[PDB]
RNA sequence: AACCUACUAAAUAGUGGUGCUAGCAUUUGCUGGUUAUCCACUUCUUAGAGGGACUAUCGGUUUCAAGCCGAUGGAAGUUUGAGGCAAUAACAGGUCUGUGAUGCCCUUAGACGUUCUGGGCCGCACGCGCGCUACACUGACGGAGCCAGCGAGUCUAACCUUGGCCGAGAGGUCUUGGUAAUCUUGUGAAACUCCGUCGUGCUGGGGAUAGAGCAUUGUAAUUAUUGCUCUUCAACGAGGAAUUCCU
């Protein structure tokens, strides 16, 4: 123990940072969408905001066992001072992170560029959205670089409401 | 066994690196975070630094 | 009336404590007087030659009287002047711990300052005594 | 201080240590126009000589003058800090010298001569005529030599 | 930090800031209520610490 | 003047001046009027001050340069030449020495003599560089009061700096020497020369 | 540039358009009007609208 | 206790806190008289309020002031304003209103921001220069 | 080295006889009378104060000012 | 960033009373010491919640419109001053030398992998750019006064460092507070103010170059990391054409 609060709080952001990274790399085939860490007495808690907790759970309670053990071994928690809890999310149509990895999972699954983008926007919109946007930057087949935009409905682009309403 | 494959790494730029990308160059060291400025901006929101002024 | 040293302007007071410490004769002037140069940020030793250790003493005295407790390093900083590194910018640097510590000693020996608790030198009873006296002497020069 | 009078006792200019010294200037700063003699050294000696500084170079009795000459060229005899001297530890006999007037010229050489004769890189560079202290020479120094 | 990854460009600097807020309240209470009021009121992200002793 | 004390003492001529006449450092603001028409409203004198150091916002509007105490306008325009940017205490003191030097020579309210040098060095008109077809001829134009004050002060302080530079006298002697010689146009000072030549060239191309 | 945006002048339009009973040549009373009569998300904006409902009232 | 008030005076960042009690008539700063304070050239600056209102206005009250922060000029403007806002604060609470408005009127008619604290402040240097507005240097090529 | 770092007795009494009509006397005033250097001109300004002639209406460093007797 | 004697408070912020106490005057007083000897308070400080400005009040100008101008008021009236954010499209601007971001190409064991030794990016006839120090007397020099704010600081370690001695200095050594509004630290910074010395002379302005010696970081200082002491005492006497920045 014994760490300046500064170095404590900073380190806690780095903690989360590395955490979400690892989850983002390990639970993509489940539309994983983020994490929150609950510090308590007796235990340190971790919630796995994903869309698909029946795969994260695993047969009679494995994989979550594996993910714990993993995360435990790394940050060197004593078996039982860390707890991992999977959780469905509320309609994945309003998480930027869920749809991006869906698009990823559209074109990686061999589909038209406009069918992927437009279908995604029609779901997110259908999910009670004020507005939705998708930018595809890169190169498909054609040699020369290109990019596309795919907006719908209402969004603002500036100011604090950004810190209030849009997810990027 | 092999007394022939390392040498002092106890200060200077070569001793440390980046906890994300191993990159020695551009290391922001403040607050014991030790992540490179190119990495720090991609994560600063996820960490806790944000843009106000 | 009732007189302190804060009731006397700094420059007349210290010039009076200096001429008094010179009339007194009792001092302790380590010996490397005149041959030494006060601070590394300094270019020439003081032009007072025979003296100026009186002046720094009364400077040391007045300043410690005025406050709680202060140490050698605190005076080295106070007596510090800018250090023209020649072709490089000026930057402040500290004064000589030898000079200041031997003033606090050659005055703790003459009984105007005492190795305070907590730390640092603290104004002595004979100090407050003598100071307020010659302070009043200074105001009597103006009457 | 006070106005003085004098008669014809002080003569302007006076020559010591093979060098010539302008009178009617502050004596603390007349000694400086001799090689190896700087403001700090001049002043320490004038203090050690028991000679008044408020006087000018021009006055100063002949006994005060020979007292100056004597103190300077024998330092640690008349008690001077040993770190106060330019040429401490010589390089062969190890005696603390303070080379003076037409002597520091002979010693700059004696030193340079020693380094070239040694052939280490400070010599080589003094023979090439460049800067030794390691400073960069890409941009600076153009007129130069 | 410079905004660019590399070095090209007009030098754009970008201050980030994170804000720490610390506050301590002192309570005179026995052992039952402390443990009762400290085991709950849980808040992930507000760091709780409970010190004792008059020294 | 009715002496008063309480505890911490307040000196004789100190109480004697301050409560009575609100005069300068120790100079009289009574009497002294701007010896020239115009220039008034643009030269201060009343309401008076003690020392010419004011924390006044003479910058956030167009003509607020005008309601500044003239003597302090002199002080301000002294502290420059790069090195002495800021350093208001420095110029202020030399101003005090200045006034005592003017007061020493030929009597007169030395603040009144400063007015005598400001009024007498503001050029009445000048030349501006009109096109008139590439070859820029010179049009005589009648210069406003404010510019007349400003240009005089700038001229007076500049040529005094030229004077004090590299010679035994101090800023105060030369500046006093400029105000005095420019109290009434002696043409042995920098400002009267430059005024007269600006009025010579303004009359030239007419 | 102290020009009031279109939303300012527009909100002041619709106020004086249907609440001329209430509102006078006062800012603060118009202000307190806006608080209880309008849903302005900020103090700044609400005082904008009030000072303009003030200027349009005082000239009608 | 005695009838006593407290005030301040701010300039740039120097704050001068000033206590005004029912007193024999002393005017000390930090712990030294007002006949010091030097700057010296700025002596009459903090002398001002006493001569603008009449020296006798203090014979019935004690005046203590202490300064922290800021610089030299900063602290000089801070004490005088604190002194003047103090004299009017005591006439506010203890003597009579019309005497209080005689003071504000006799101060502000000359003034120098004696009751009103100045609001000027340093502007943040932005990147691209060594000052707030002073951009750096370019040479095109 | 351009003269005026000494006393030459005849100069002393010149300094005695020559300081009426001097509304202003300071360092640069003594210099400009083709004489005394800046070190010994200040010796003049301090010793003419021993008695009469000059009247201090000035103060200090770099800047001096005196007037004739009254 | 400015405004709150209105609101909740705070021995990690501070104020007044009070004892314990030092000093000077004695006639009450003045000026200090006292992390708990108590009692009160929050104007100063601290961040919580609110309030406050809407270019208002009056008057000018303008198609009596938007607006602008002037005065009074005001903490504040140039978008209140400063920034954060920031649409749509554009460049073949930069970045595969930030990345375990990547397509294809190249190499892959005598490696273009990687590590170990030493050198090198600093090399110097010259050209171009950002600069730093200066040519002095609104000054150097020496005494003396003595005043800020933005930060940062040591765990499975050696960070910020008070203080006491030693040393001219650089420094060393003996101890300590502090994971911090608590300790460093009021960061006693510097220009600056004051009393002097010098006195217009490449002068005591200037400090390049250069020698000799002591020190610190570090496994290592040579082509000199830096730090200090003596001595050496260059160009530069205000800068041509041009040209940067600023309300
Ligand atoms: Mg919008
Ligand atoms: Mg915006
Ligand atoms: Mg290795
Ligand atoms: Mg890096
Ligand atoms: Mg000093
Ligand atoms: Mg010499
Ligand atoms: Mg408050
Ligand atoms: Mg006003
Ligand atoms: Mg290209
Ligand atoms: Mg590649
Ligand atoms: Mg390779
Ligand atoms: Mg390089
Ligand atoms: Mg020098
Ligand atoms: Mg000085
Ligand atoms: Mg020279």
């Amino acid at each position: 123990a014994l760490i300046s609060k500064k170095r404590k709080l900073v380190a806690d952001g780095v903690f989360y940072a590395e955490l979400n990274e690892f989850f983002t790399r390990e639970l993509a085939e489940e539309g994983y969408s983020g994490v929150e860490v609950r510090v308590t007495p007796t235990k340190t808690e971790v919630i796995i905001r994903a869309t698909r907790t029946q795969d994260v759970l695993g047969e009679n309670g494995r994989r979550i066992n594996e993910l714990t053990l993993l995360v435990q071994k790394r940050f060197k928690y004593a078996p039982g001072t860390i707890v991992l809890y999977a959780e469905r999310v509320q309609d994945r149509g309003l998480s930027a992170v869920a749809q991006a990895e869906s698009m990823k999972f559209k074109l990686l699954n061999g589909l038209a560029i406009r069918r992927a983008a437009y279908g995604v926007v029609r779901y997110v919109m259908e999910s009670g959205a004020k507005g939705c946007e998708v930018v595809v930057s890169g190169k498909l087949r054609a040699a020369r670089a290109k990019a596309m935009k795919f907006a719908d409905g209402f969004l603002i682009h500036s100011g604090q409401p950004v810190n209030d309403f849009i997810d990027t | 066994e092999n007394v022939w494959f390392s040498h002092p790494r106890r200060y200077g730029k070569g001793s440390r690196q980046c906890r994300v990308c191993s990159s020695h160059t551009g290391l922001i060291r403040k607050y014991g975070l030790n992540i490179c400025r190119q990495c720090f901006r991609e994560k600063a929101n996820d960490i806790g630094f944000n843009k106000f002024r | 009336p009732g007189v302190s040293v804060r009731d006397v302007a700094a420059q007349d007071f210290i010039n009076a404590y200096a001429s008094f410490l010179q009339r007194q004769g009792k001092l302790e002037v380590p010996g490397y007087v005149d041959i030494v140069k006060t601070s590394s940020g300094n270019e020439m030793p003081p032009q007072d030659a025979e003296g100026w250790f009186y002046k720094r003493a009364a400077s040391v005295a007045r300043h410690i009287y005025m406050r709680k407790q202060v140490g050698v390093g605190k005076l080295n900083k106070l007596y510090g002047g800018a250090k023209s590194r020649g072709v490089r910018p000026y930057k402040h640097i500290d004064a000589s711990g030898s000079i200041n510590r031997k003033v606090l000693q050659a005055l703790e020996k003459i009984g105007i300052v005492e190795i305070s608790p907590k730390g640092g030198r603290r104004i002595s009873e004979n100090g407050q005594r003598d100071l307020d006296r010659i302070a009043a002497q200074t105001l009597e020069e103006d009457e | 201080s006070l106005v003085v009078q004098e008669q014809g006792s002080f003569q302007h200019i006076l020559r010591l240590l093979n060098t010539n010294v302008d009178g009617n200037i502050k004596i603390v700063y007349a000694l400086t126009t001799i090689k190896g003699v700087g403001r700090r050294y001049s002043n320490l000696v004038c203090k050690k000589a028991d000679v008044d500084l408020h006087k000018r170079a021009g006055e100063l009795t002949q006994e005060e003058l020979e007292r100056i000459v004597q103190i300077m060229q024998n330092p640690t005899h008349y008690k001077i800090p040993a770190w106060f001297l330019n040429r401490q530890n010589d390089i062969t006999d190890g005696k603390d010298y303070h080379t003076l007037a037409n002597n520091v010229e002979s010693k700059l050489r004696d030193d340079l001569e020693r380094l070239k004769k040694i052939r280490a890189h400070r010599g080589i560079r003094h023979f090439w005529g460049l800067r030794v202290r390691g400073q960069h020479t890409k941009t600076t120094g153009r007129r130069r030599a | 930090t410079r905004k660019t990854p590399n070095g090209e460009g007009s030098k754009t600097w970008e201050t980030y800031e994170m804000r720490i807020h610390k506050r301590y309240i002192d309570l005179e209470a026995p052992v039952q209520i402390v443990k009762r009021i400290t085991q709950i009121t849980i808040e992930p992200g507000v760091d709780v610490e409970v010190v004792v002793a008059s020294n | 003047f009715t002496p008063v004390v309480l505890a911490t003492p307040i000196p004789e001529e100190v109480q004697q001046a301050q409560t009575e006449i609100k005069l300068f450092n120790k100079w009289s603001f009574e009497e002294v009027e701007v010896k020239d028409a115009s220039l008034v409203d643009y030269v201060q004198v009343r309401q008076p001050i003690f020392v010419a150091h004011t924390a006044g916002r003479y910058a956030n509007k167009r003509f607020r340069k005008a309601q500044c105490p003239i003597i302090e306008r002199l002080t301000n325009s002294l502290m420059m030449n790069g090195r002495n940017n800021g350093k208001k205490l420095k110029a202020v003191r030399i101003i005090k020495h200045t006034l005592d030097i003017i007061n020493v020579l030929t009597d007169q309210n030395p603040i009144q003599v400063v007015v005598d040098a400001i009024t007498n060095t503001g050029p009445r008109e000048d030349t501006t560089r009109v096109g008139g077809g590439g070859a820029a001829r010179r049009q005589a134009v009648d210069v406003s009061p404010l510019r007349r004050v400003n240009q005089a002060i700038a001229l007076l302080t500049i040529g005094a700096r030229e004077a004090a530079f590299r010679n035994i006298k101090t800023i105060a002697e030369t500046l006093a020497e400029e105000l005095i010689n420019a109290a009434k146009g002696s043409s042995t000072s920098y400002a009267i020369k430059k005024k007269d030549e600006l009025e010579r060239v303004a009359k030239s191309n007419r | 540039g102290r020009v009031r945006t279109k939303t300012v002048k527009r909100a002041s339009k619709a106020l004086i358009e249907r609440y001329y009973p209430k509102l006078t040549l006062d800012f603060q009373t118009n202000k307190r009007l806006c608080d209880e009569i309008a849903t302005i998300q900020s103090k700044r904006l609400r005082n904008k609208i009030a000072g303009y409902t003030t200027h349009l009232m005082k000239r009608i | 206790a005695v009838p006593s008030v407290q005030t301040f005076g701010k300039k740039k960042s120097a704050t001068a806190v000033a206590h005004v009690k029912a007193g024999k008539g002393l005017i000390k700063v930090n712990g030294s008289p007002i006949t010091l304070v030097e700057p010296e050239i700025l002596r009459f600056k903090v002398y001002e309020p006493l001569l603008l209102v009449g020296l006798d206005k203090f014979s019935n009250i004690d005046i203590r002031v202490r300064v922290t922060g800021g610089g030299h000029v900063s602290q000089v403007y801070a004490i005088r304003q604190a002194i003047a806002k103090g004299l009017v604060a005591y006439h506010q609470k203890y003597v009579d209103e019309q005497s209080k408005n005689e003071l504000k009127k006799a101060f502000t008619s000359y003034d120098r921001t004696l009751l009103i604290a100045d609001s000027r402040r340093p502007e943040p240097k932005k990147f691209g220069g060594k000052g707030a507005r002073s951009r750096f240097q370019k040479s095109y090529r | 080295a351009q003269h005026a770092v000494i006393l030459d007795q005849e100069k002393y009494d010149r300094i005695l006889k020559e300081v009426p009509t001097y509304r202003y006397v300071s360092v640069s005033v003594l210099v400009d009378r083709l004489k005394i250097g800046g070190s010994l001109a200040r010796i003049a300004l301090r010793h003419l104060e021993k008695e009469g002639i000059i009247k201090p209406i000035s103060k200090h460093s770099k800047q001096a000012i005196y007037t004739r007797a009254t």
